[PDB]
């Protein structure tokens, strides 16, 4: 009826949304990711060079 | 880049201590050698000084 075609769609919608909020999750802690181990990487290179 | 910067400035300043060193070096030597000839002079002063007393064979 009514609720098989509305109720169980529209958490059908919601595991979708879920599925596209997780997206953009991934990219975000990705790209913080990629600042951060150049953050790193920078300051060992900067260590390695000052010292010697 | 700035490491290739900062040691090319170190082995100037290297350079140049260096060298200083070693010139004034030089310059000792010269002065040493230029004093023993003065005294050298002043012996011959001295001789010729005390000659001059002599009142004959002068």
């Amino acid at each position: 009826s009514q609720k098989n075609g509305i109720a169980t769609l529209l958490q059908a919608e919601k595991e979708a949304h879920e599925i596209v909020s997780k997206a953009r999750k991934y990219r975000q802690d990705k790209l913080k990711q990629a600042k951060t181990d150049a953050a790193k990487e920078i300051d060992s290179y900067k260590i390695q060079k000052d010292k010697e | 880049g700035n490491f290739k910067s900062k040691l090319k400035k170190a082995m100037l300043s290297q350079q140049i201590t260096k060298s200083t060193i070693a010139n004034k070096m030089r310059l000792k030597v010269l002065s040493a050698r230029e004093q023993s000839l003065d005294g050298i002079f002043e012996e011959t002063k001295e001789k010729l000084s005390g000659i001059a007393n002599n009142r004959d064979e002068y």
